[PDB]
């Protein structure tokens, strides 16, 4: 099951 | 054999006669002491789940501890004989101690020197 | 976790020992048929002195039995590997990321993943309506002085949810990756 | 064990955070920002020996010539730059001079 | 750990002394203090090897142990045995680094022999390489460590050494076999200790591929390195019988009274810890007092 | 055991490997004829031979050391010179024995002319 | 010896390929650590023609390819010393660390950061 | 390979039948271990242990000494091994 | 991947690869070093007799008579 | 600002209000002896580590095992898990650095005696060539060495 | 291209190759292989570049400055003439340091040639360094880091008048 | 889903743990999980080489490949 | 030297003229374009010092420095940028106007012939410093720091002063070029050792010397973070600078006096690391780091050795962009949480990975990693201390264990561990930010490849 991985935004 | 705690190696609490007392005002005491410490937990737990608050719990116990390390040093401190000596011991002494030892050292390399004794053949960077 | 409570009472220091020196046993005899031999054996110790009902008596026992614990206390014993003072103790920790670092994604980012982040506002809106509730009910079942135990109350009526439950609910996953 | 309020709540919030766990589920797709470079370059370029080559190419090849060439550019500009150990000489003929020695010999008992 | 802590960082000492060889030659003090250093080392970390009951400690004890023994050989004057012992190390080594972490990753981070059992058929593949490395480690003849360990051994019997420092090392050999005859009793000998729902797997193309390869130096490297590099040390060439066994011999015991005290492991019979076991078991108290006390003292001065 | 015979036994009647060799080469023996060295100093410098390595064996390991450059690749073709070598330097070991016991039964003997005077 | 210095030079140059491929999308993709072991496994192979140059002669060099600075009469010069112990260990260190990347390779293969981490062994 | 509930509560219940203590014809997810069955004080440490043991995490006492019910048990598995299904 | 389903109480799923391998190598392993001993054992046991102080003479020592 | 440390308390009065303050019990507060060192009124708490600390009870601050307006141990930065530990130890602290201390000087003696009595074989000194290779080890050629003749045995 | 005379090699003398075993040398074609993918590449880049270069031929010529009175041909409070003799003393610091710094050079490169025997192979540069380190050391040492010329003037008056008590005793 | 086997299945009779069992009940004790340590002395988990027989992995190949090729030398030289 | 001095005046109408929404902008322009031209200084010649004109001259010293000032300017401004956003725009004027006069302040400095000329423009970069600090700072206890900092500066300076006149009244002249082709060796009179003791006292109070050394923790902790970039990495390096020159008519009798403050120094390195190591505030542990790495360069400068002066003029600059650096760092975390407690904010490099990057490369320089110039310059000091005295190598060396030990302690304890849950509002790293860090960390790493640029007039 594909779980979402919560994590800092990596955008910046 | 026994266990003697030290001040790196405390009793533990299986070993402590105190944990066994079970006397009603020690039975109190520890009421006491869980009532603040669920006071203060229930403070930070409502700060804590409030979806409005956006910023850090100001935590008074870390405001005091660092004011104590630093700020309220010097107020408290008083010239005590204790204080005086152990100022002046760890002070001066070491700046003494180490000027002694490393004067000691270069007269005895400048001794050498003034002789010729001390071997420089190929100290030509210094 | 659970509540804490005040004081351990006899009876549950006294359990308390009893897995100690079971496990201790067990790191001791590596072999498990050797382990079972000895815990019985052990247990036998503590059915021996189960019927023991002079409080004094039986906090004069316990006070042995632990210094014996402590004589015959394993130098190295077994320690589950998640377990506090495992190999594995807090190993994935670094990988755990609060929730609310999430809301500070660029919206590009939030665009990877739209499904989700919608169902996360609707998280958001439960934890601000039903919070009103959840400090107005704590204010009720408080007593006076305060609370002297850190045990929190469930949510008495439908509709509301148990208060102080965003973090609970909403913690990391055992194993972020 | 469990306080009746205690347990209740223990079930409350083991429903709110299955419910959470859930949600932390990725949805069918996960949108992915649109690979020009990765077109007609890479529709069906080689995928064996072509892949493996070029990486031993770029890898070694260059640096290697390159190197190499730094050689003309170091050895042979500043002297005492790469200083060999002088061959070892063993009782034979060289090459530049030529040239042979050879010593004496003991009594050979056996093998 | 496997590769920094086993093969490369940790030679970082022993490379740097080489290196210095022709220097180190000359003064004489700095030998015997090598000498004498290596040979503390190698029976402090062998001992407290002997009982450890996690696998990975063992290995590093095992690592400082084999160090030791470099540093030992430096004080005989031997730098080129010492580098070929680094070389042969670093092959046998790193492969029982990566047996050990195949059996944590396979019984799920279960690092303590304790729980690990009967893991000779379960993992057939790892259990041949950790008994091929092992033996090696042990100096079994005609493999890596024959070509390197056993010379430095004899090196050492036959040679102007002070005298607790030769008897330190050989005493360390046999623990050397003690703690391998540890690590393969408790691990891969006996029943399963592990938890239920068996998840024992080391069918990975690239875990077998890497052990392999290892398997194969630990095997074969030794003869040819020894046969191709130019000679460069003179050889003990006469010398007593007992005095060139003694190094299989010193093995053969460690490996018989460690295996003797596995099996009265099974006997049912409990004993309460000995002052020696608890001294060896708590790494000699070392990181104990020798890690609070300095710094206690050290964070309490500077405040 | 000589290191018991020295340390726990008679020190003076034991040699010292440090002070050996101590009693003459002269003495006791009528003749002795000198160690002939079958490389030239020359010949050891031009292989680089290790000052370690440069003993009366010498020869022997040089050639070893051309057959091994000249069997290269084959790393086997060389066993009977370097047998040849160790067979020297086994020699050479004996000698050093027999030079250990000559002193070992001179100081006894020393003992002798003692007791004797 | 002109190959002999090349390829011991070459040797530790490509092994800083991959630390410099870290700022492409290589990184960023997962082919990185495989990247990254058959970088050292070349490399490996590469250090093994230095190696049967010096069993067959001994061959042995020192390569000051670059200077540092001049401190008055100390000269600091990049020097690379490839000598007996230099040319014999590279390859074991270089055959060592390609069986560890593989067994990283399966080990870390959870791992968040397993491209962190291979650029770290690297 | 991840424990499921009906899989934690496979285990927890087989753990139990292996107990002889335990008949396991009464055997039931709700058998409360103090009320339902005869199991003592020591009787709930042992099983806590068994079960940390076949599962490999380590139980709280605080929380170990309020877990009787076999659901209970298998929910705070669930619980610490984030198990939603 | 799921090529090796895991078991509860049972020895696991051994693949004939697996041992194919392992027990090629530790037969290697035992084939080398037996056939190491039988083309050169001198390394295990001794290339030169070692001498004794009781062969040599006063005589071919030097030692003179008393 | 009555929330910051302040004096050593002098009056039950002052103990009292600084009790409250530190959220402590009256009874459990006690300031440094007033030794002229500026500790103030700051609490004394029991010096043990953080590690000492239940791992399991559900701290504010879990890594550094501490709970939010908790009094904080003055030398706290020194008693973090990550530095000086006062956990109790299985063996004596007494007895540990006895078996360490004696164990090392036993090691130290008996190395001291080994150079005292070397370990030797029974021959003697290796011999080299040309005067024990003089002009090789760096020997003046000008200045003949003192002959060097090893002999036949 | 450098002077040989003041970074003497001796001439090189490599043994013949006698192969004595019938297996071919993995070096011998290890080394044609990177001769021809190599070598050959590289010196036809090297060509390129070298025609190149012939093309846009300039040269660059070397700076010589010419004698200056020393500082003990200098007035006492002449600043001119001591900038000049100052600046020139330097000059001839920086010159010195360079000359230490060839021996050193050819002491290293000693080393690593002579091998094993570079303690017997080495001794006529051991023997250069040792003199020009002297030499170096008693010029120039003790100065310290504002050091002048007036300094190395006053350190050969001190060290001339001990010779002359030296020589008087 | 993996398949959970019998639970009835396991059983001391002949393991160790029955033989710690006969000496519990001379004491007049019952060990009370010996079912559930049985699978860990049953099945194919049961059996177990010993020390020197682990370390002699490979020597009956190995030593009949060292026969051969000893034997092959011979008929080749 | 005037085309540097006159563009750097010039920036002061320009900034004075800018548009509200163009101040920042135009400054970081024209002061990037400043610091390009000052480039060229760095060709300098063998043996002469760059004499431009009768009251500017520059050496291979000078050069260094005078880079680092007007390269230090731009970062000032965008580090200046966040906290001074909600200024009135007259008062964010006023801000750039006392950095512009800071940094022109300090290139006379640097550039200065005449001893008396450099004195006072020394002592005037007190006047913008203490304004800066006590106007602009966010705590109390500015202005009892400004106090602090002044009053220790001009006790120190004052008989600077009338040593300098009284050097002016006998030799004649104050130049540096003539000072030091006219020196005259000092007798051990009473006389002379005051008149050693008042050239050398204020510059010991500049770089922090143990004893004097109280008022640094104080500036640096209180003022902003602009204030406390320039006062880690050139005010404090104005009195090595000045101490260096002046050393040039102080001997003999340095090696006499020395011994004193050499003791003093050596101790002092390990008693500030030792009070790192156990600091609770983060600016206060960069101070003290700070304090013990002056303390390496003020052995240097006593020792008078040409190695001790290298490493001295290497470990200025390398110093001056690491607490600079590390300041930076320090000042985003604190805009983030709002407190100064190290302890306060843990676990940050999960939250913020490229700032994490960023500290453990700015710590990594801290601890002096080879071949940085920071270890360049501690070696070299290193060196010359054990040729002065082998016993050295003890006290150096455990210095130098202690600093690694801190600068790792500092990164673990805020850039590693589990984080804190309260601390929500740690948004991500804007670009401003790591566009500081990289211009502090790229030029230090480029400055390894060439050393010799950095190593002073006796490389």
């Amino acid at each position: 099951k594909r779980l979402f991985i919560i994590k800092p935004s990596g955008f910046y | 054999p026994k266990y003697k705690p030290s001040r790196l190696a405390t009793l533990p609490a299986t070993l402590d006669p105190a944990e066994y007392d079970i006397s009603p005002e020690t039975r109190k005491a520890q009421a006491e002491r869980l009532a603040i410490r669920s006071r203060l937990k229930r403070e930070y737990l409502l700060q804590y789940n409030d979806p409005n608050r956006l910023g850090v719990i100001e935590d008074p116990a870390l405001i005091r501890w660092t004011y104590a390390r630093s700020a309220n040093i010097y107020p408290n401190f008083r010239p005590t004989p204790k204080t005086s000596l152990l100022g002046a011991l760890f002070g001066i002494g070491p700046l003494f101690f180490w000027y002694y030892v490393f004067k000691t050292d270069r007269d005895k390399k400048e001794k050498l020197i003034q002789e010729g004794k001390l071997d420089q053949t190929f100290n030509i960077s210094y | 976790f659970s509540a804490p409570a005040a004081y351990l009472t006899h009876q549950q220091k006294v359990l308390r020992l009893y897995k100690r020196a079971l496990r201790h046993l067990e790191s001791w005899c590596v072999h498990r048929d050797k382990y079972r031999y000895f815990a019985c054996l052990m247990r036998a110790r503590f059915d021996e002195h189960k019927n023991e009902k002079d409080m004094v008596k039986a906090t004069q026992l316990l006070r042995q039995a632990e210094e014996e614990f402590w004589y015959g206390q394993h130098p190295q014993p077994y320690i589950f590997p998640e377990s506090p003072g495992g190999t594995s103790y807090e190993r994935y920790e670094c990988y755990k990321v609060p929730e609310w670092c999430l809301d500070d994604w660029h919206p590009s980012e939030k665009a990877m993943y739209p499904d989700y982040f919608a169902k996360r506002e609707q998280w958001k809106r439960l934890r601000r309506e039903s919070w009103e509730r959840e400090v107005k009910q704590l204010q009720e079942e408080t007593p006076p002085g305060g609370p002297r135990t850190e045990a929190l109350p469930p949510a008495r009526k439908e509709g509301d949810l148990p208060p102080l439950w965003w973090h609970i609910v909403t913690r990391p996953r055992e194993r972020p990756m | 064990g469990y306080t009746p309020d205690e347990k209740l709540r223990l079930q409350q919030l083991r429903e709110l955070r299955r419910r959470w766990l859930k949600d932390q589920e990725l949805s069918p797709r996960e949108p992915v920002l649109p690979f020009l470079q990765d077109g007609a370059p890479w529709k069906n370029v080689i995928y064996k020996t072509y892949r493996h080559s070029i990486f031993a190419v770029t890898h070694v090849l260059i640096p290697v010539w390159i190197i190499h060439y730094y050689l003309k550019y170091h050895v042979t500009a500043k002297p005492y730059t790469v200083v060999e150990r002088k061959p070892r000489i063993f009782p034979g003929d060289t090459i530049l001079e030529t040239g042979e020695v050879i010593p004496l010999m003991k009594e050979f008992p056996d093998q | 750990s496997a590769l920094l802590h086993s093969s490369t960082m940790v030679v970082a000492g022993v490379f740097l002394l080489i290196r210095f060889y022709p220097l180190m030659e000359t003064n004489k003090l700095v030998q015997t203090m090598t000498l004498c250093l290596g040979a503390i080392t190698t029976l402090f970390t062998a001992l407290c090897a002997i009982t450890q009951n996690d696998i990975k400690k063992i290995v590093a004890f095992s690592t400082s142990s084999q160090l030791g023994l470099m540093m030992v050989t430096i004080g005989i004057n031997q730098p080129h045995l010492a580098f070929l012992h680094i070389c042969m190390h670093a092959f046998f080594k790193a492969m029982l680094f990566m047996c050990s972490g195949s059996i944590i990753h396979s019984l799920n981070d279960e690092q303590d022999i304790r729980k690990m059992g009967g893991l000779y058929k379960a993992m057939p593949f790892t259990t041949t390489a950790l008994i091929i490395g092992s033996l090696a480690l042990t100096g079994m003849p005609y493999l890596t460590g024959f070509y390197s360990k056993d010379l430095i051994i004899e090196a050492v019997n036959m040679s102007y050494t002070n005298a607790w420092a030769l008897l330190m090392t050989l005493i360390a050999t046999s623990l050397t076999a003690a703690y391998s005859t540890r690590i393969i009793f408790f691990a891969f000998l006996g029943k399963p200790r592990f938890p239920p729902l068996v998840l024992i797997n080391e069918n990975n193309p690239l875990l077998i591929n890497s052990i392999k390869r290892l398997l194969i130096g630990s095997i074969f490297a030794g003869f040819i390195i020894s046969n191709n590099i130019p000679p460069m040390t003179v050889p003990n060439t006469t010398m007593p019988l007992y005095m060139k066994m003694t190094a299989l011999i010193v093995t053969i015991m460690g490996f018989m009274l460690a295996l003797e005290l596995n099996n009265t492991t099974y006997y049912l019979k409990f004993k309460y810890p000995s002052q020696t076991y608890k001294f060896s078991n708590m790494l000699g108290y070392y990181p104990s007092i020798m890690h609070r006390l300095p710094t206690y003292h050290n964070l309490s001065m500077s405040q | 055991a000589h290191l018991a015979r020295r340390y726990l036994g008679d020190a003076s009647k034991e040699p010292d490997p440090l002070r050996m060799p101590t009693f003459p080469p002269d003495y006791g023996f009528p003749e002795r004829k000198e160690r002939e060295m079958v490389a030239t100093q020359q010949e050891m410098n031009d292989a680089q031979l290790m000052l370690q390595q440069r003993d009366y064996c010498a020869h022997y390991l040089i050639q070893l050391l051309k057959c091994k450059r000249d069997s290269f690749p084959n790393f086997l073709a060389c066993k009977h010179e370097q047998h040849d070598w160790d067979y020297c330097e086994h020699l050479d070991y004996v000698k050093r024995m027999k030079e250990f016991e000559r002193e070992r039964r001179l100081l006894q003997r020393k003992k002798r002319r003692e007791q004797r005077e | 010896m002109n190959p002999f210095a090349s390829l011991t030079l070459t040797t530790l140059i490509i092994l800083t390929i991959p630390i410099m491929m870290s700022n492409s999308n290589i990184y960023k993709t997962n082919l990185y650590p495989n990247y990254v072991k058959t970088t050292v496994s070349y490399a490996f192979t590469l250090s093994l023609v230095p190696l049967l140059m010096f069993m067959h002669t001994g061959q042995e060099m020192i390569i000051s390819n670059w200077h540092w600075m001049t401190l008055q009469t100390v000269e600091l010069s990049l020097s690379f010393k490839m000598d007996y112990f230099s040319v014999m260990f590279i390859p074991v260190a270089l055959f060592v660390t390609w069986s560890i990347m593989e067994f990283s390779m399966w080990y870390m293969h959870s791992d968040p950061f397993i491209n962190r981490f291979f650029k770290y062994l690297v | 390979p991840p424990l499921t509930l009906e899989a934690i509560k496979d285990r927890v219940l087989y753990v139990l039948k292996l107990y002889d203590k335990i008949d396991p014809e009464k055997l039931s997810v709700n058998s409360h271990f103090m009320k339902d069955l005869g199991l003592d004080s020591l009787d709930q440490v042992e099983i806590i242990m068994a079960m940390e043991d076949e599962f490999g995490f380590e139980i709280p006492d605080i929380d170990a000494e309020k877990l009787m019910c076999p659901q209970e048990i298998v929910d705070y598995i669930a619980d610490k091994k984030d198990v939603y299904e | 991947g799921v090529h090796i389903e895991p078991r509860y109480r049972q020895f696991p799923q051994l693949t004939r690869s697996q041992l194919i391998q392992a027990e090629f190598f530790s037969a290697t392993m035992w084939f080398w070093i037996l056939w190491r001993f039988w083309h050169d054992s001198d390394a295990v046991l001794g290339h030169f007799p070692y001498p004794d102080p009781s062969q040599w003479t006063d005589e071919e020592l030097g030692i003179l008579p008393d | 600002k009555d929330m910051f440390p302040g004096p050593y308390p002098k009056t039950p009065e002052e103990r009292a209000a600084a009790a409250k303050k530190y959220n402590m019990r009256v009874e459990d507060y006690e300031p440094y002896p007033d030794d002229g060192m500026g500790y103030g009124d700051y609490p004394k708490l029991p010096d043990r580590s953080q590690q000492e600390r239940d791992p399991w009870y559900d701290w504010d601050h879990p890594d550094l095992r501490l709970n939010w307006g908790e009094p904080i141990h003055w030398d706290l930065d020194m008693y973090i898990r990550n530095r000086v530990d006062t956990s109790p130890t299985p063996v004596s602290w007494n007895t540990m650095c006895k078996h360490l201390f004696g164990f090392v000087a036993f090691m130290l003696f008996m190395f001291w005696v080994g150079e005292i009595y070397p370990s030797y074989q029974p021959v003697g000194p290796k011999q080299y060539p040309y005067n024990d290779l003089y002009l090789e080890r760096g020997g003046d050629p000008t200045k003949e060495p003192e002959p060097v003749v090893h002999y036949e045995i | 291209s450098w002077d040989k005379d003041v970074y003497p090699e001796p001439p090189r003398r490599t043994p013949a190759p006698a192969p004595q075993t019938s297996l071919p040398n993995p070096v011998t074609y290890l080394t044609k292989i990177f001769d021809l993918l190599v070598d050959r590449p590289v010196t036809l880049a090297r060509e390129f570049i070298e025609q190149q270069h012939a093309k846009n031929r300039y040269y660059y010529y070397h700076r010589e400055f010419r004698r200056v009175p020393d500082i003990t041909e200098c007035e006492e409070k002449d600043i001119l003439c001591m900038f000049e003799a100052e600046m020139q003393w330097r000059r001839d610091y920086k010159v010195d340091q360079e000359i230490v710094n060839i021996i050193q050079e050819r002491l290293k490169a000693c080393q690593q040639r002579e091998g094993e025997s570079y303690r017997q192979n080495c001794a006529k540069e051991l023997e250069q360094f040792t003199q020009v380190s002297k030499a170096f050391q008693d010029r120039y040492s003790d100065l310290g880091a504002h050091y002048s010329a007036r300094k190395c003037l006053a350190k050969q008056k001190q060290r001339m008048l001990a010779e002359r008590k030296a020589a008087k005793e | 889903k993996m398949e959970l086997p019998d639970y009835k299945q396991w059983k001391i009779e002949g393991t160790p743990l029955e033989t710690v069992q006969e000496k519990l009940a001379a004491r007049g004790l019952r060990d009370p999980w010996g079912r559930n340590e049985a699978w860990r002395y049953s099945g194919g988990f049961a059996n177990n080489v010993s020390f020197v027989g682990a370390l002699l992995k490979g020597f009956k190949w190995g030593f009949a490949a060292f026969v051969v090729a000893v034997g092959a030398e011979y008929y080749l030289e | 030297m005037l085309k540097i001095i006159i563009p750097t005046t010039m920036l002061l109408p320009m900034t004075w003229m800018s548009k509200h929404n163009m101040i920042w902008i135009n400054a970081t322009v024209h002061s990037l374009l400043i610091s390009l031209i000052s480039l060229s200084l760095l060709n300098q010649l063998g043996e002469n010092s760059l004499n431009f004109s009768l009251t500017f001259f520059s050496d291979s010293l000078s050069a260094p420095l005078l880079v680092l000032t007007t390269w230090l300017l731009p970062l000032m401004l965008m580090a200046s940028q966040s906290h001074l956003s909600k200024e009135t725009t007259t008062r964010k004027k006023l801000y750039i106007t006392m950095l512009i006069l800071l940094q022109l302040f300090l290139i006379m400095t640097f550039t200065a012939t005449e001893l008396i000329l450099f004195y006072i423009l020394f002592e005037a970069t007190l006047v913008p410093t203490l304004i800066i600090i006590t106007r602009w700072g966010n705590q109390t206890e500015r202005l009892n720091a400004g106090l602090y900092f002044l009053f220790y500066t001009l006790a120190g300076s004052l008989p600077l002063l009338v040593a300098l006149v009284y050097i002016q009244n006998t030799t004649g002249s104050l130049n540096f070029l003539i000072i030091h082709y006219w020196s005259h060796p000092l007798s051990n009179s009473w006389s002379n050792i005051f008149m050693w003791l008042a050239c050398i006292m204020a510059f010991m109070v500049k770089m922090p010397l143990y004893g004097l050394h109280l008022w640094l923790p104080k500036a640096h902790v209180e003022a902003p973070i602009a204030g406390s970039m320039v006062l880690a990495a050139v005010l404090l390096k104005l009195g090595g600078y000045g101490m260096m020159r002046i050393t040039t008519i102080l001997n003999p009798l340095t090696n006499y006096m020395a011994y004193p403050f050499l003791m003093l120094s050596m101790w002092g390195m390990i008693m500030t690391s030792s009070i790192c190591l156990r600091q609770t505030d983060l600016k206060s542990l960069i101070a003290y780091s700070s304090v013990s790495h002056m303390a390496l360069v003020i052995v240097a400068i006593m020792i008078q050795t040409p190695w001790s002066f290298m490493g001295a003029t290497a470990l200025m600059i390398a110093h001056g962009l690491t607490s600079s650096m590390l300041f930076c760092l320090a000042n985003t975390n604190y805009e983030r949480v709002h407190s100064r407690t190290m302890i306060l904010a843990r676990g940050l490099q999960t939250l913020l990975p490229l700032m994490a990057t960023w500290w453990l490369m700015a710590s990594l320089t801290n601890l002096a990693l080879p071949p940085s110039i920071n270890l360049i310059g501690e070696l070299f000091i290193i060196t010359a201390s054990f040729s002065w005295s082998n016993i050295t190598i003890i006290l150096m060396g455990m210095n130098m264990m202690i600093t690694a030990l801190y600068s790792l302690y500092m990164l673990i304890t805020t850039q590693r561990g589990k984080y804190t849950h309260h601390i929500n509002n740690i948004k991500a790293s804007f670009t401003r930010e790591n566009a500081l860090m990289a211009l502090h960390i790229l030029p230090l790493l480029l400055l390894t490849l060439n050393p010799k640029m950095i190593l002073g007039p006796l490389y």
